[PDB]
């Protein structure tokens, strides 16, 4: 059972619930991030510089 | 069947309050208590140690502020309550390990 | 005829206190003569109107209200402080002349 | 006029999204308190 394993472990010592959301943030950040942008990005296919980029990224003059 | 012990059905706890307000009663009474292990459990011996460390008080002790008891010296110290009792009322099944203490309207709080 | 009588019990559905269960004098705002008059009380009057209120409030902060069946008829609506709070207002009125004078 | 633009619907996009799962959290964790008062039961007892 995660729940009970989670409360064991993670949310019965305040110690370690503290532990968890610094640690949980840290994770959420990194994840989070690159999933909006993900989602932002293909929302915007070939609009952004990113994707016309290469066009004058050393391939002209 | 006559000579076989009945195994009685279980009893659930529950975390909960009921409040008997009265006023006009001179003092109240509180009792706090979680779910005890039952008669069979070795855990009680510890507990009953553990309600020991705390103990109890009453008005007359003459010890006063010199207890032993941290509550009982801090009750004594802060006129916190006429009383105070722990307890482990074991049962078959279950028990009840709490507290029950006696104090004026306004010292409950600190008192708690 | 009945006109005034339509009127008022008809109000006294509208304003809608009897869903909680609430008598008429329950809902007063309880300014100085207010004050006194509920000090007068007698110790029953005053348990039951504290117990109304009480739970006018729980309902109230549940966002409900009592069952139909439980509502306060507009005749069976006890007038119980009207009394002590007119005879307040007379003593109070009567300082008042009193100390012009 | 504002070389902000994407940013800040890219911006737009996450707030949307914490804010959607932040306030569900919130309203749990404050029914999760009130739910002693919601469902509290009282009584009058008189020694009538
Ligand atoms: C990359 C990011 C990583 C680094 C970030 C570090 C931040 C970590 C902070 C420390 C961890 C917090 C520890 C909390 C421990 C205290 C506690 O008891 O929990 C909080 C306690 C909960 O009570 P219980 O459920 O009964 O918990 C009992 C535990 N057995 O109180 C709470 O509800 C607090 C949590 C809710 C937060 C509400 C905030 C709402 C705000 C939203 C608007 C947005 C913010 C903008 C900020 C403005 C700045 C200018
Ligand atoms: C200017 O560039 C901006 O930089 C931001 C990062 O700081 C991105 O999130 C925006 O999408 C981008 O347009
Ligand atoms: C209700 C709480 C809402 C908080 C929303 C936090 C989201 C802010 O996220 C922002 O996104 C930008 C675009 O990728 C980045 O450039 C910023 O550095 C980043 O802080």
């Amino acid at each position: 059972a995660l729940l009970r394993q989670a409360y064991s472990a993670l949310f019965r010592r305040t110690s370690t619930f503290a532990l968890t959301v610094v640690l949980g943030a840290v994770l959420f950040e990194r994840a989070f991030d690159q999933g909006a942008d993900a989602i932002f990005e293909h929302l915007n296919e070939g609009k952004l510089w990113k994707h016309i980029k290469h066009k004058y990224e050393a391939s002209e003059e | 069947k006559e000579d076989a012990v009945p195994i009685l059905p279980r009893c659930r706890f529950t975390g909960s309050e009921i409040r008997a307000r009265d006023d006009a009663l001179p003092v109240a009474h509180v009792a706090l208590a979680v779910e005890g292990p039952g008669w069979a459990d070795p855990d009680n011996v510890v507990l009953h140690v553990a309600n020991a460390i705390i103990g109890r008080y009453d008005r007359t002790f003459g010890g006063g502020k010199h207890l032993s008891s941290r509550l009982a010296a801090l009750a004594v110290e802060h006129k916190l309550c006429h009383s105070f009792q722990t307890f482990n009322t074991s049962y078959s099944d279950t028990g009840l390990f709490g507290f029950h203490f006696v104090a004026d309207p306004l010292s409950i709080d600190d008192m708690m | 005829g009945r006109l005034m009588d339509r009127i008022r019990k008809w109000y006294y559905n509208a304003a809608g206190f009897n869903k909680y269960g609430l008598m008429r004098d329950d809902t007063l705002y309880e300014d100085d003569d207010v004050k006194e008059a509920l000090k007068r009380l007698p110790e029953d009057l005053y348990n039951e109107r504290m117990f109304r209120i009480k739970r006018a409030l729980d309902l109230s902060l549940k966002h409900r209200i009592l069952p139909k069946e439980q509502w306060v008829k507009y005749e069976e609506d006890k007038p119980y402080l009207e009394p002590y709070l007119k005879e307040v207002i007379r003593e109070r009125l009567e300082r008042e002349a009193w100390n012009k004078k | 006029a504002e070389p902000e633009h994407d940013q800040r619907k890219r911006m737009g996009l996450k707030m949307l999204l914490i804010s959607a799962l932040l306030t569900s959290l919130l309203y749990y964790m404050k029914r999760h308190k009130w739910s002693v008062l919601k469902s509290r039961k009282m009584a009058y007892r008189p020694p009538k």
